[PDB]
């Protein structure tokens, strides 16, 4: 409900940051939003609101190599 | 297909325990998996056994000095499990189940839960087959059946590891998977254990779980029911070994008093209250979860079996402490095994008087049934007859009698390491011991007569060797057919040796 | 009557209700899982507004921090009737046979109840008859009086303990209920419930004719420790229907060993050696409902597995306070093939006095004990002296001990597994009339040997003739 | 039975390497991928997606 | 980094830090301290609000609260190479020699690495001769495999290992490593340099191909704790090159200790007697790091003191599952001036396996326990009747037993000034011969007063029949 985060690999969304701050209050009220890079990271969709995360960027490769190994 | 799942924040990250915030909806032994970040590539799980309000602390499977506070968890929703097969066999594995060994992935289908519950009460079976260790003295007077849990007890060094190794190197043909749990041994002791196993080829059919000191207490305290798991699902399913399908499972757990250690630290960690000795209270209940599921279950059930050997090191030979009190009241028996004994030639070092196997005779081949009884009362009449051996010298030959046939069977049972004996020979030497045909052979030749006696027995006569074990389950064992051509052979090793 | 788990600890569960709906003391907790299977938790302590802190009774892997938990309003109820007879059940009253289950018109009782008044003790004291002559002779059996097997292990204290079931439920007309407090699996599973459907009566068999009530040992400590209150209330339905019971409890050490383990999780400061505050109040517990009433009686016969030779450990202490009758099994005796391994001397009982069993039963159990410890003193002669003539009657004395020690051996039918031998059941009468002969002097001219296991001297004079 | 035994291991010691190297250079392919033809909407719209 | 000190407990201080920028477990926080010199606390445990618990290693007796803490941001790197050879070094790898400092271009180590896989475990051994009778038959050393010497106070630990390095310390075939923790600052070390720099191998002394880290007794506890693993960092270099190492550790159990009085500080709950919890994990920690892997081997000799003369304390306790050859030293033994002091039957060893070392080394050494034990049962019996009810045989055991137990005592080198009598280094295969005639009868016409402080059996033939 509060304290948000959302991590991309590539920072620097311009319009987009202040656009997801202000999209972010689907659920509840204000959060507040912190961007971070993660340059291992090569694609963003980490968006974390309370206790729950989303992210199948880095983890829909995850699923991929566990389903080959 | 992104799904939501529910995740917290470490907030304090200890000497392997990690408060893990907020984490409802968590299970209560969920793996929590702090997922990669900057600096670590890889994932450190954990168990969250503390569901504390507006807290979760969770002990780590791994190294915690990469673990910083303010990192993220997600909430896995599944229970702690391992990988399970036939693919195990001869496979060194961490208690996570991934391999140490470096011979390549494990590969498996199925992956059996550790932490289940037991068996079940109406799905055993009275325990009927031998598990034939290979030694005189365990399978003469302290048997081991399938599915029995025999507890080995003795002092720091006294051949506790070495009985638990004969016993799983005796099992070549014997249709059994044996299993060697290592519970904070040094890494170069397992080593030298998978050394020895490799040498005699016994590694075609074990599993090794090894959490050695320096991994995380949390991998220690799994490291029993992992491995556990994998001789429950030997037992249930079965793996192929020789061609044959194999339902029966020996499982050893190395050091339970270091298991105990293990699950007192991280009880300690977590501030949870102390016990007896500065352990938690659910100690008893750890180690009777464990030994519990191993059975023997009926044939409704698919008829395997699974077969404990704890091994507990007691300090200064106090057996009254905690751990060993425990399982000592877990098990079906036990094994003495005491340094007095070790340094007195008694190479085995089982302390008769006192080692227990409740199963008793069900666990034994009836030629060993019919052949042990005389011994086991003999050597209880000579132990009774101590002092009088040693120092006293106005004896009649009716003690001096039980004496000599006393040292007799004590030399009998003395035993070299690394060379299990079948158990047609160990019918043969005992029938030869307790017919009085050894009366004449002086104290110290005695390992050397039963040696020579084995020798010629291979040698000169295979076929009795043969006969022994073919009617080895009859009901009256000293058949005419058998009485004659084993008492003949005797006579014939007594007239051309000495 | 709904409330939360806060904390999950273990097996140690703590849980919020409303302020004014809070469970009692002994209330069960019945969290409710998936599909159906519930995890019934005994409260222990009322604690704060609300909060209620209880044992689990089962695995506690499943759960969360927000499950709702619903309040029984009463303790663990247990089945109890003639419809929980013949079966198999753990401490929740839950069948874990593989028959169905119990159905709802079968009266349930609460597990805790409060044992009979001073007023209604039935102090007449009579012998039981048992069947196992050396309990019949130096340790009678008295009925509504407790009783414990001591000794160590490979002793047989499981094994009396099932062949007392067996010959009181066939030779007597006698239920009885078994509590496996810290049962194992092994032993207690699928070696009693084999032993005893293998037991046979016309028609009918001992297995069908007794209550089951396994606690085992892979079970959390709370499901142990009121496992022997479940089998009590079991007992006690039939106690106030009047018919005399024989309640058995399997290692009332591990009861005590459980008491200690539920004491240390819920926080309480240790007792002496670790063990818990409330350890003669839990021993009293359990111990004064197993007594003697004018309407009925439960007798009770209890195993205590003492560590080693340590009688100063608190189980076997707390048990000798609240015993009758006490047997002492030994490993020396065992071990030379004396089954029913019971020492003679260190069994003691107070119902052998000569006004309740009798007079001849006082002189001929006193006099086997005296020639005994005259045996103890002359064995070890006969073994130092390398002479058994040395002996003016001493000689004579030794052979009749011997002949007695040998006597007190008896084929057991649920030991034909381990002998195979036909059980053979000896009423009380027929051992001081055995006995009292053997030492009017008919024992002698009869080798030894022929007294090993017999039932009578009727028995060993036939197989002296043939 | 251990020439065998080291066969199939070396078989899946291949497996496993190859497996990973299809992901250790599809990191390069899909890096290079985002790194030119990066200005995509598809990011932002699965992350309002929810 | 920039943190403040919240509180001073002990050797263990709170520090607080930014909320984003909180050390690791293990890293290096340092407090100016003024005056141009540091104090290194090593952090244990991440606290909330940025808050972490440090141990000081130091002295931290005249630091205030809210004192300004700088976080280096990674764990104590200690100097490793060629450098660091004939040096002697602090727990943070600080040299305390009068020598210079260790320049920047040597390379830098954490003192907190993961030990060898299970994969890289060597588990080829054999029989490491090391001149003293007792050692070389009841419990061989093996080369590359850890042993270590419990005793109590005044039973000779300390000298046994000081005749060991001036015995093996010569002819070594690589470098050493030694590393005193909690030791006395006057024997444990600059006694030891006095005789690691008057052996002189070739044109270079013992001192020389020696690397040395102290952390004596006098130390805080911290020092004490880490100097351990700073010593097993400066030996893991060397042995990852191949080269192999001689590592003798002195009391493991002042690590243990050491480890026991930060957690109590650190508000842990104490273990058993008042040991900490995590008691296992960093006896494994330390120990596993110990090992002969297939690039290099080192040959672990460790000492241990228990608590008084107890051997069921946790640490040796500890201890004992770690070795590959025990020794016992008795003060029993030591108060009969018996001062090599090894309990034959308390002492074993994993490679006195007649494949391993010799069937007859084997056979004798079973042999001088089987002896050893009937004497020990017949013990009370001598004791309050007395030596005439025993049998002729037994009598016999007996006397050959006390003649045994004479014959272990062996002069040492470095202790000629206690014993007058000079060293004597008797070999492994000497020890075998003079124990298998002691045993098959020969010698038994000697008396037991003959047997004291010699060499093999021909010294103590000689001896006899210098007295006729
Ligand atoms: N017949 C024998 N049986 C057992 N051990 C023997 C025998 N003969 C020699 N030994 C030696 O005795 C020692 C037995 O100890 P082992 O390695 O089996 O472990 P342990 O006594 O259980 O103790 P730990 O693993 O804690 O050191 C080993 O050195 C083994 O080589
Ligand atoms: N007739 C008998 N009565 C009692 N025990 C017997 C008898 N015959 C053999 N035994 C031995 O007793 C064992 C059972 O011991 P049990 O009484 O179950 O446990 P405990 O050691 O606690 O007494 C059997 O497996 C066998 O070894
Ligand atoms: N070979 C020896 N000959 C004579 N005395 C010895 C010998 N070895 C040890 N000692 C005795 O041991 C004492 C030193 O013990 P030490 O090695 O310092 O043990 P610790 O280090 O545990 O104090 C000395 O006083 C000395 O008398
Ligand atoms: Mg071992
Ligand atoms: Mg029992």
């Amino acid at each position: 409900a509060v304290d948000a985060s959302v991590t991309s690999a590539i920072e620097l969304s311009a319009e987009q940051k202040e656009r997801i701050t202000r999209e972010l209050q689907q659920r509840y009220g204000d959060v507040h939003v912190t961007y971070h890079v993660d340059p291992t990271l090569i694609g963003g969709l980490i968006i974390r609101v309370g206790d729950q995360v989303l992210d199948n960027s880095l983890r829909a490769r995850l699923s991929a190599i566990q389903r080959v190994l | 297909q992104p799904r939501q799942v529910n995740v917290g924040t470490v907030i304090a990250v200890g000497d392997g325990v990690a408060r893990l915030s907020g984490l409802d909806q968590v299970v209560a032994s969920e793996i929590v998996e702090f997922p990669p970040k900057a600096g670590r590539n890889e994932s450190i799980y954990g168990i969250a056994l503390n569901l504390e309000q507006d807290s979760v602390a969770a002990i780590i499977l791994g190294d915690d000095e990469t673990i910083e506070e303010g990192d993220m968890v997600t909430s896995t929703g599944r229970v702690i499990s391992v990988p399970v097969g036939q693919g195990l066999l001869g496979r060194v594995v961490n208690p996570l189940g991934q391999p140490i060994d470096g011979k390549g992935p494990i590969v498996y289908e199925k992956t059996r839960p550790i932490e289940r519950i037991a068996p079940g009460v109406i799905t055993r079976k009275s325990v009927d087959t031998p598990v034939q260790t290979g030694i005189i003295a365990i399978d003469a007077l302290i048997p081991i059946g399938r599915g029995q849990r025999e507890l080995i007890i003795g002092d720091r060094q006294t051949g506790k590891t070495a009985v638990a190794i004969d016993t799983i190197l005796n099992q070549k043909g014997q249709g059994m998977v044996c299993i060697y749990v290592a519970i904070g041994q040094r890494r170069a002791q397992v080593a030298q254990v998978v050394g020895t196993l490799e040498r005699f080829g016994a590694m075609e059919y074990t599993i090794v779980v090894s959490a050695t000191a320096s991994e995380s207490a949390a991998l220690q305290y799994i490291a029993p029911y992992a491995g556990c798991a994998m001789g429950e699902e030997i037992m249930e399913n079965g793996v192929m070994l020789n061609g044959q399908l194999v339902k029966d499972a020996l499982i050893v757990y190395d050091d339970l008093s270091k298991h105990a250690v293990a699950y007192r630290q991280v009880s300690l960690l977590l501030r949870r209250p102390p016990g007896r000795e500065a352990y938690p209270g659910d100690v008893f209940y750890l180690h009777s979860r464990l030994l519990e599921r191993a059975a023997r279950l009926n044939e409704e059930y698919g008829g395997g079996s699974l077969t404990a050997l704890p091994v507990i090191e007691t300090q200064a030979n106090d057996v009254s402490a905690y751990i060993p009190t425990n399982v000592i009241s877990i098990t079906d028996g036990q094994i003495y095994l005491e340094s007095d004994l070790f340094n007195a030639g008694q190479r085995p070092a089982l302390n008769v008087g006192i080692s227990v196997s409740r199963v008793g005779g069900a666990a034994q081949t009836r030629a060993m049934r019919a052949v042990a009884g005389k011994l086991k009362g003999e050597l209880a009449q000579f132990r009774d007859l101590a002092a009088f051996a040693q120092f006293a010298s106005d004896l009649d030959a009716t003690t001096k009698a039980q004496i000599e046939r006393g040292q007799r069977l004590q030399e009998l049972l003395k035993q070299p390491q690394y060379q299990p004996l079948p158990v047609e020979d160990q019918v043969a030497v005992l029938y030869a011991a307790t017919n009085n045909y050894l009366d004449d052979v002086p104290v110290p030749l005695i390992t050397k007569w039963r040696d020579d006696f084995l020798a010629f027995l291979r040698t000169a006569h295979p076929e009795v060797r043969k006969l022994i074990y073919d009617n080895r389950l009859d009901r009256k064992f000293p058949t005419p057919e058998v009485k004659e051509a084993l008492e003949a052979a005797i006579k014939e090793f007594k007239a051309t040796s000495n | 009557a709904k409330g939360v788990i806060q904390e999950i600890i273990g097996v140690v569960i703590r849980a919020k209700f409303p302020e004014d709906e809070v469970p009692e003391i002994y209330n069960a907790i019945e969290i409710p899982l998936g599909n159906g299977d519930r995890l019934v938790c005994e409260v222990q302590q009322q604690l704060g507004n609300g909060v209620v802190k209880a044992v689990a009774m089962g695995s506690t892997d499943g759960l969360r921090r927000g499950l709702e938990v619903i309040d029984t309003g009463r303790p663990i109820a247990v089945p109890v009737g003639p419809a929980t007879l013949g079966r198999v059940f753990n401490v929740l009253g839950d069948p874990i046979d593989g028959m169905g289950p119990i159905g709802p018109e079968v009266e349930r009782r609460p597990i805790h109840r409060d044992p009979p008044s001073f007023e209604e003790q039935n102090t007449q004291a009579q012998i039981f008859e048992t069947g196992i002559k050396v309990i019949d002779l130096i340790a009678p059996f008295t009925r509504g009086g407790k009783t414990a097997i001591f000794g160590g292990a490979g002793v047989g204290k499981t094994v009396v303990i099932q062949e007392l079931i067996a010959n009181i439920a066939k030779e007597q007309s006698g239920f009885s209920v078994f509590a496996g407090v810290g049962e194992r699996s092994r032993e207690g599973n699928d070696l009693i419930h084999e032993m005893k459907e293998a037991r046979i009566d016309e028609n009918t068999t001992v297995f069908d004719k007794t209550v089951m009530v396994f606690g085992q040992m892979n079970e959390p400590p709370g499901a142990r420790l009121r496992v022997g209150l479940t089998a009590l209330t079991m007992a006690e339905y039939f106690r106030d229907e009047g018919r005399d019971i024989l309640l058995f409890i399997d290692n009332i050490f591990r009861f005590v060993q459980a008491g200690s383990e539920v004491s240390s999780l819920l926080g309480r400061m240790p007792s002496q050696v670790g063990y818990q505050p409330t350890l003669g109040t839990e021993m009293g517990e359990l111990q004064e409902r197993i007594t003697s009433t004018k309407r009925g009686s439960i007798t009770s016969m209890q195993a205590v597995y003492v560590p080693a030779d340590d009688y100063t450990d608190p189980a076997p202490a707390t048990v000798f306070s609240h015993l009758d009758a006490t047997i002492s099994l030994e490993r020396s005796i065992a071990e030379r093939a004396i089954f029913p391994a019971v020492d003679p001397l260190a069994s003691t009982s107070r119902i052998l006095d000569p006004n309740i069993v009798g007079e001849e039963h006082y002189r001929v159990a006193q006099e086997v004990k005296r020639v005994l410890q005259r045996y103890k003193d002359l064995k070890d002669i006969i073994a130092i002296l390398g002479m058994e003539e040395l002996s003016d009657e001493d000689k004579l004395t030794v052979q009749r001990a011997r002949k007695i020690e040998l006597f007190f051996s008896q084929p057991f039918t649920v030991a034909q597994q381990f002998t195979g031998r036909p059980g053979k059941y000896v009423p009380v009468k027929k051992t001081v009339e055995s006995f009292a002969r053997l030492l009017n002097g008919e024992g002698d001219h009869i080798p030894e040997s022929f007294f090993y296991m017999q039932g009578d001297f009727d028995d060993v004079l036939a197989a002296y003739e043939a | 039975a251990q020439a065998e035994q080291e066969r199939i291991r070396m078989l899946s010691e291949a497996k496993s390497q190859i497996a990973d190297l299809v992901t250790l250079t599809a990191s390069r392919v899909l890096g290079a991928e985002l790194q030119a033809r990066g200005h995509d909407a598809l990011i932002a719209e699965s992350l309002a997606a929810l």
